[PDB]
RNA sequence: UUGAAGAAUGAGCCUGCGAGUUAGUGAUGCGUGGCGAGGUUAACCCGUGGUGGGGGAGUCGUAGCGAAAGCGAGUCCGAUA
RNA sequence: UGAAAUUGCAUUACGAGUAAAGAUGCUCGUUACGCGCAGCAGGACGGAAAGACCCCGGGACCUUUACUAUAGUUUGGUAUU
């Protein structure tokens, strides 16, 4: 029973829109800007520093190069599969990693910064000798 | 032009590891050091390139 | 001349490119060469390009 | 339309895992056999951006990551 | 404008008109609302009945470090320093 | 019968001062009843033209053994041969 005229907007919501160049009593005249220059009437560049050679120019130019076939390997770590998998997770696969989080259709890498308390068959696409290790610690295993 | 950059390479493995400068009148020859090269992992002899 | 009777070879246009790469435009005009012609038995002169002539359709 | 990034700050500026800005340090491109081994140690390394620098670059990066 | 009642500028007078807008699944903050280790769809399809439903392709978050191979709570320079 | 440029205003003195350094308008004094008509040009830094000199920014055109190009003229190769 709100009816329409009694939905009003959460206080804070609505910030009012600063109208400017409207008299002194506001950003009036100037409008915010002051008085004469480049800055009274457009705008600077952000690349420009004034003639000086710009941070951009000075600075090394980073080289390198990307490898134009690199992969990216989606991480998972010993905590979060713990976590997930609390009830001894028998059989982990990219599904299970999916359904939880691993951001799937990418492969599957896991992570060893953790404890792994619980026996765990994680089946993924490569892993980290520390994670292997704790893994069969624990009594788990690593396939693919 | 009368002190030129000269560039010590190992006398084994023929590897410029330094360079430094020499006054070519006072010394017209090539130079003979005994520097550490690092790929040689030791103190070889370094000699001035032709 | 600079268009062929047959084929209908024309000029293109491209750029002078100098060192400065200061481009200006300039034209590159067909090898027209002006040749009797016996077409038929019609004797005539045509413009024809170096291409045709020297494929041979042109009957002269 | 998307804003395009510089160029040249994406070729020159790296941000990191905590949102700092680096740069690679100037000057050992060249004329480097009057410098000591000191001041090539000094300049071989990584340089971090001052605050205002790094606010300039990551307004030229349009979300650019950095190289 | 350092400084103007200024003998510096503009306005004869009234009425009307006359300048911070809009567009981006732009960039970056903040307020606020939703959901929350998840959030969100674009085109398009259906609704000839709209403002509703579908659509998760993508995209941001989920690990970083390195020129990169790569390794990974580490990585890179380095001598498994 | 009937305009014009101009016009922030008005109940618009002088003297010696003072002040953006040359005041009808501020100070201290002096003089002056209200309103017209014909006149004269000392002032209102009088009106008319966003100084035409100077400098600074931009432009234009002109010049040349400035730069970079180019039509034209010329050289050779090659096609037509
Ligand atoms: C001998 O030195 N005395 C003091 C000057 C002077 C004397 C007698 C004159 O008769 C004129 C001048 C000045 C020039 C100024 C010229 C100028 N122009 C050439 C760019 C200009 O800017 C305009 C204008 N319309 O603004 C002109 O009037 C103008 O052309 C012109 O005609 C002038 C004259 O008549
Ligand atoms: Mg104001
Ligand atoms: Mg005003
Ligand atoms: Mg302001
Ligand atoms: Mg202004
Ligand atoms: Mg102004
Ligand atoms: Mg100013
Ligand atoms: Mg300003
Ligand atoms: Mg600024
Ligand atoms: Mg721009
Ligand atoms: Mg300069
Ligand atoms: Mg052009
Ligand atoms: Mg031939
Ligand atoms: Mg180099
Ligand atoms: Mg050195
Ligand atoms: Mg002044
Ligand atoms: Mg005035
Ligand atoms: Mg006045
Ligand atoms: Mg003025
Ligand atoms: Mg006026
Ligand atoms: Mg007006
Ligand atoms: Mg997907
Ligand atoms: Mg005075
Ligand atoms: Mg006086
Ligand atoms: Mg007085
Ligand atoms: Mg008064
Ligand atoms: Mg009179
Ligand atoms: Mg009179
Ligand atoms: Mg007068
Ligand atoms: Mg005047
Ligand atoms: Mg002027
Ligand atoms: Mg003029
Ligand atoms: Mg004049
Ligand atoms: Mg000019
Ligand atoms: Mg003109
Ligand atoms: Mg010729
Ligand atoms: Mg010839
Ligand atoms: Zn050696
Ligand atoms: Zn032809």
């Amino acid at each position: 029973a709100i009816e329409l005229h009694d939905l009003k907007p959460a206080p804070g919501a609505h910030k009012a829109k600063t109208r400017v160049g409207r008299g002194e009593g506001s950003k009036g005249k100037t409008a915010g800007r002051g008085t004469k220059g480049t800055g009274a009437r457009k705008n600077v560049p952000e690349f420009f520093a004034g003639g000086q050679m710009p941070i951009h120019m000075q600075a090394p130019k980073l080289g390198g190069f990307h490898n134009p076939f690199r992969t990216e390997y989606q991480v998972v770590n010993l905590d979060k599969v713990e976590a997930l998998f609390p009830k001894g997770g028998k059989i982990t696969v990219d599904d299970l990693v999916s359904v939880g989080a691993v951001r799937d259709n990418e492969l599957v890498k896991v992570l060893g910064t953790g404890e792994l308390t619980v026996k765990v068959d994680l089946v993924v696409d490569a892993w980290s000798k520390s994670a292997q290790e704790k893994i069969e610690k624990a009594g788990g295993s690593v396939t693919k | 032009d009368v002190r030129p950059k000269i560039t010590l390479a190992c006398t084994e493995c023929k590897e410029r590891n330094y360079i430094t400068k020499k006054n070519r009148r006072n010394n017209p020859d090539r130079m003979e050091m005994a520097k550490f090269c690092p790929r040689c992992r030791k103190h070889t002899a370094h000699r001035e390139t032709r | 001349a600079a268009v062929c009777d047959i084929c209908a070879k024309r000029p293109g246009f491209g750029h002078n490119v100098p060192w400065s790469k200061k481009k200006t435009n300039r034209r590159w005009s067909p090898n027209i060469q002006r040749v009797r012609v016996v077409e038929n038995g019609t004797h005539k002169r045509m413009n024809v390009c170096t291409s045709c002539l020297k494929a041979g359709r042109v009957s002269r | 339309p998307k804003m395009k990034s510089h160029s040249g700050t994406k070729k020159r500026f790296k941000v990191t895992g905590s949102g700092k800005v680096t740069a690679r340090k100037a000057g050992k491109r060249h004329l480097n056999e009057h410098k000591s081994s000191r001041v090539t140690r000094r300049l071989t390394g990584e340089t971090v951006l001052s605050k205002g620098e790094a606010a300039k670059v990551k307004k030229l990066l349009a979300g650019h990551p950095g190289r």
